[PDB]
């Protein structure tokens, strides 16, 4: 009746500094469907973020993909902030180039 | 193609 | 290969905000191609794949009407369900429906789907015979009796065996190689220091389609999972998928490990080493 979301933060293509790419936050296996997902750059919320249409898996758990255009550098910290009924505090997952 | 309109209530 | 036309429908009640939220999405195999959102600026059915713009206006109008009728039905069914379970504290509740058809490469109906879940768990499902119903609890026995005497199984049987397969073949014709595609994964192994005694090797598979894939690690010819981390297969956002599998190995011994990638687009499995 209540499942916590799996969260993955990653790029569409293998990250190379100073070359355009897409930042993805993939939330899956959660229930119920009310969820908050923000993409952050250095703590600041990114405005132009799109997301897929709400769907679900064989076990009825929901999944969503949030994404935005970005140009990765070495210092800029990117993260995904997720809010859910099953989440005590806002869960923050940092983007790792190699994950 | 979406399924035809439901004919019986829950 | 086998193919699937699926619709995933979600209805969520919203205490104080009046009408529930209603979302329906359609998938051909691993590809979304249509959507309906009651909260859009635009409560109409609209395309989500680049090969669906060749359908006329009448298609979209009919899809929209069927959608709205279903939304009406879910609006009733949310109330019905809160009655059946005697839920008195109000609150937001969820009703989901999945329906559609899985066909074989010989266009045999492998499986007709018509099933419902309430608040995260199974409520009622049409069986594979497409004649009988499975009801998850005593509340769903009410519904099951109703649909039994009403003949719903026949009604949806006609659709699942007819319209569903028909339009699935049609969508496969329209999309063609954008759907019947096979993108072999682009694979590579990365190296990441950890401590004095061990390091991390990560095997990447990127940009593949369809989503089904299997990664394995071996030590001089034999499989490992003694410390293997495997992430869920994820959408890249461009219609392809990604996956990686990492292992913690002793320092100096990295050159004894191999990654193995298995995918439809790889006639022979890939063997990689750092």
């Amino acid at each position: 009746i209540q499942r916590t979301p799996k969260i993955q933060v990653y790029s569409r293509h293998p990250a190379e500094n100073g070359k355009s790419n897409f930042l993805n936050c993939y939330v899956s296996g959660f229930h119920p469907s009310d969820i908050e997902v923000d993409l952050l750059k250095n703590g600041e919320r990114i405005e132009k973020v799109e997301h897929s249409d709400l769907s679900f898996s064989k076990d009825w758990s929901f999944y969503l993909l949030y994404y935005t255009e970005f140009t990765p550098t070495e210092k800029d910290e990117y993260a995904c902030r997720v809010n859910h009924v099953t989440l005590s505090q806002p869960k923050i997952v940092k983007w790792d180039r190699d994950m | 193609f979406y399924a035809p309109e439901p004919i019986t209530s829950l | 290969g086998p193919h699937s036309l699926r619709y995933f429908v979600t209805a969520v009640s919203r205490p104080g905000l009046g009408e529930p939220r209603f979302i329906a999405v359609g998938y051909v195999d691993d590809t979304q191609f249509v959507r309906f959102d009651s909260d859009a600026d635009n409560p109409r059915f609209e395309p989500r794949a680049p090969w669906m713009e060749q359908e006329g206006p009448e298609y979209w109008e009919e899809q929209t009407q069927r959608a709205k009728s279903d939304e009406q039905w879910f609006r009733v069914s949310l109330r019905t369900a809160q009655r059946y379970y005697n839920q008195s504290k109000g609150g937001s509740h969820t009703f989901q429906r999945m329906f559609g058809c899985d066909v074989g490469s010989d266009w045999r109906l492998l499986r007709g789907y018509q099933q419902f879940a309430y608040d995260g768990r199974d409520y009622i499902a049409l069986n594979e015979d497409l004649k009988t119903w499975t009801a998850a609890d005593t509340a769903a026995l009410i519904t099951r009796r109703k649909w039994e005497q009403a003949g719903d199984a026949e009604y949806y049987r006609a659709y699942l065996e007819g319209e569903c397969v028909e339009w699935l073949r049609r969508y496969l014709e329209l999309g063609n190689e954008t759907l019947l595609r096979t993108d072999s994964p682009k694979a590579h192994v990365t190296y990441h220091p950890r401590s004095q005694v061990d390091v991390t090797l990560r095997c990447w598979a990127l940009g593949f389609y369809p989503a089904d894939i299997t990664l394995t690690w071996q030590l001089n010819g034999e499989d490992l999972t003694q410390d293997m981390e495997l992430v869920e297969t994820r959408p890249a956002g461009d219609g392809t998928f990604q996956k990686w599998a990492a292992v913690v190995v002793p320092l100096g011994k990295e050159q004894n490990y191999t990654c193995h990638v298995h995918h439809k687009g790889l006639p022979e499995p890939l063997t990689l080493r750092w």
